[PDB]
């Protein structure tokens, strides 16, 4: 695998 | 997230360093911002991307810690929220 970009998405965009 | 927001001196230079431009922001833009500056400097580890280094960048003054998780929703935003000060308007 999962990107960092995705990870950072599942916070709240 | 429509939380309406201004950011200390330090996490708005942060936010500046890669192009933000207000000192007023929703709390989704901060974190589009925030999640930018991380790629930009290329403070992610690159095998286990959820793993974020602070050590010796701007980001471990403003969060305290050597590194972090981006899996820790809470302590994310409670580490984000304490540089940040929230306005009385929408």
């Amino acid at each position: 695998a999962t990107s960092f970009a995705e990870y950072w998405a599942l916070l709240x965009p | 997230q429509e939380t309406l927001v201004r950011p200390k001196p330090l996490l708005l230079k942060l936010l500046k360093s890669v192009g933000a431009q207000k000192d007023t922001y929703t709390m989704k833009e901060v974190l589009f911002y925030l999640g930018q500056y991380i790629m930009t400097k290329r403070l992610y580890d690159e095998k286990q991307q959820h793993i974020v280094y602070c050590s010796n960048d701007l980001l471990g003054d403003l969060f305290g810690v050597p590194s972090f998780s981006v899996k820790e929703h809470r302590k994310i935003y409670t580490m984000i929220y304490r540089n940040l000060v929230v306005v009385n308007q929408q």
